[PDB]
């Protein structure tokens, strides 16, 4: 009845190609589901998830998903094992856990001298990121030797420089300055679960449109699609058009002729009207907010709308 | 002077 819970594992997989911030789609991901007793044993969980997914429990090690103050969510560490799952789980019900499991047993870790990190690899010509898996670095290990085990699987050539940064949380991508300090003199707030992105320090990524991973990563948080719709045309479904939150009135109005091959002169912009159905105020070209100020008045979840006539 | 925090500790339930 109300005495289960639901478990979620997430394989490492899942974080192959994932383009996003942290390590996957928390709105769009393949788990293995778990309908679990919230007074059953860890260990009992340990040995009903070993037979499942056809390894021993010596090749498996469970790192819980955890939301972070800020927002992210991340692998943490997991001895213990005979407190009750919803216990484990502080109440949280679906618990969703990641899965680290081993390839041709786990090497030891220790929760003390440790760090579980996972990399990301930027690349600027392409603008996209790519999964360099994840590591068990003592935290006491300098930065300048981790460069190895980076260039290594992003398939660097030996001393390809790089450019390091923190990913912390969204439009926080924090550059890493000084190669020979500590991993957790680099990074305040060490934790397992920290994700380094990595790219190739060459002259040639100031040609593209997004040249650094920071770059990357502040487009991505900025970026807001839009309902454009004909007010001139009742109950017009429109159509979305991927905007940026800082496009300021001229931005807005040029992309949104583009979509419809016309000049943004014979484009009337309308104010949502919110919860009403209909057009609001008019749009002034000299508007001389940006993009977020005009949809402010829309909460994350409310589908982003505006009007529009042809002049 | 004092330490703001980044929010990486974990969320209160």
């Amino acid at each position: 009845a109300h005495l289960y819970m639901q478990v979620q594992i997430v394989a490492e997989d899942q974080f192959c190609g994932h383009q996003g911030n942290d390590m996957y789609d928390e709105e769009k991901v393949k788990y293995t589901v778990f309908k679990v007793l919230k007074n059953s044993s860890l260990a009992e969980f340990v040995q009903s998830l070993s037979q499942t997914m056809g390894f021993p429990q010596d090749q498996i090690r469970l790192w819980p998903m955890q939301a972070r103050s800020n927002g992210t969510k991340r692998p943490a560490m997991l001895a213990d094992g005979n407190k009750t799952m919803i216990e484990l789980s502080d109440n949280e019900n679906p618990w969703t856990i990641f899965l680290e499991t081993v390839d041709p047993t786990l090497p030891k870790f220790d929760k003390d001298h440790d760090v579980m990190l996972f990399l990301k690899m930027y690349d600027p010509k392409t603008r996209s990121l790519n999964y360099c898996g994840h590591i068990y670095t003592p935290i006491s290990c300098k930065i300048r030797d981790l460069l190895p085990v980076m260039c290594d699987r992003a398939g660097f050539i030996q001393d390809t420089s790089l450019i390091l940064y923190e990913e912390v949380k969204p439009n926080l991508t924090e550059r890493i300055q000084d190669y020979d300090v500590s991993l957790d003199k680099a990074l305040d707030e060490l934790m397992d679960g920290d994700i380094i992105v990595f790219q190739k320090d060459d002259p040639e990524n100031d040609n593209s449109e997004l040249p650094t991973a920071k770059e990357y990563f502040r487009d991505l948080y900025h970026r807001v699609d839009v309902i454009f719709c004909d007010k001139t045309i009742p109950n017009d479904p429109g159509f979305v058009v991927t905007l940026s939150n800082r496009m300021n009135y001229f931005q807005v109005a040029k992309t949104v002729a583009q979509r419809l091959n016309t000049d943004p002169m014979l484009l009337q912009f309308f104010k949502s009207q919110g919860y009403r159905d209909g057009p609001g105020n008019p749009l002034r070209h000299n508007y001389e907010g940006t993009l977020r100020d005009l949809l402010q008045f829309f909460k994350p979840r409310q589908p982003k709308k505006l009007y529009y006539q042809q002049l | 002077s004092p330490r703001t925090g980044k929010g990486k500790w974990k969320r209160k339930s």
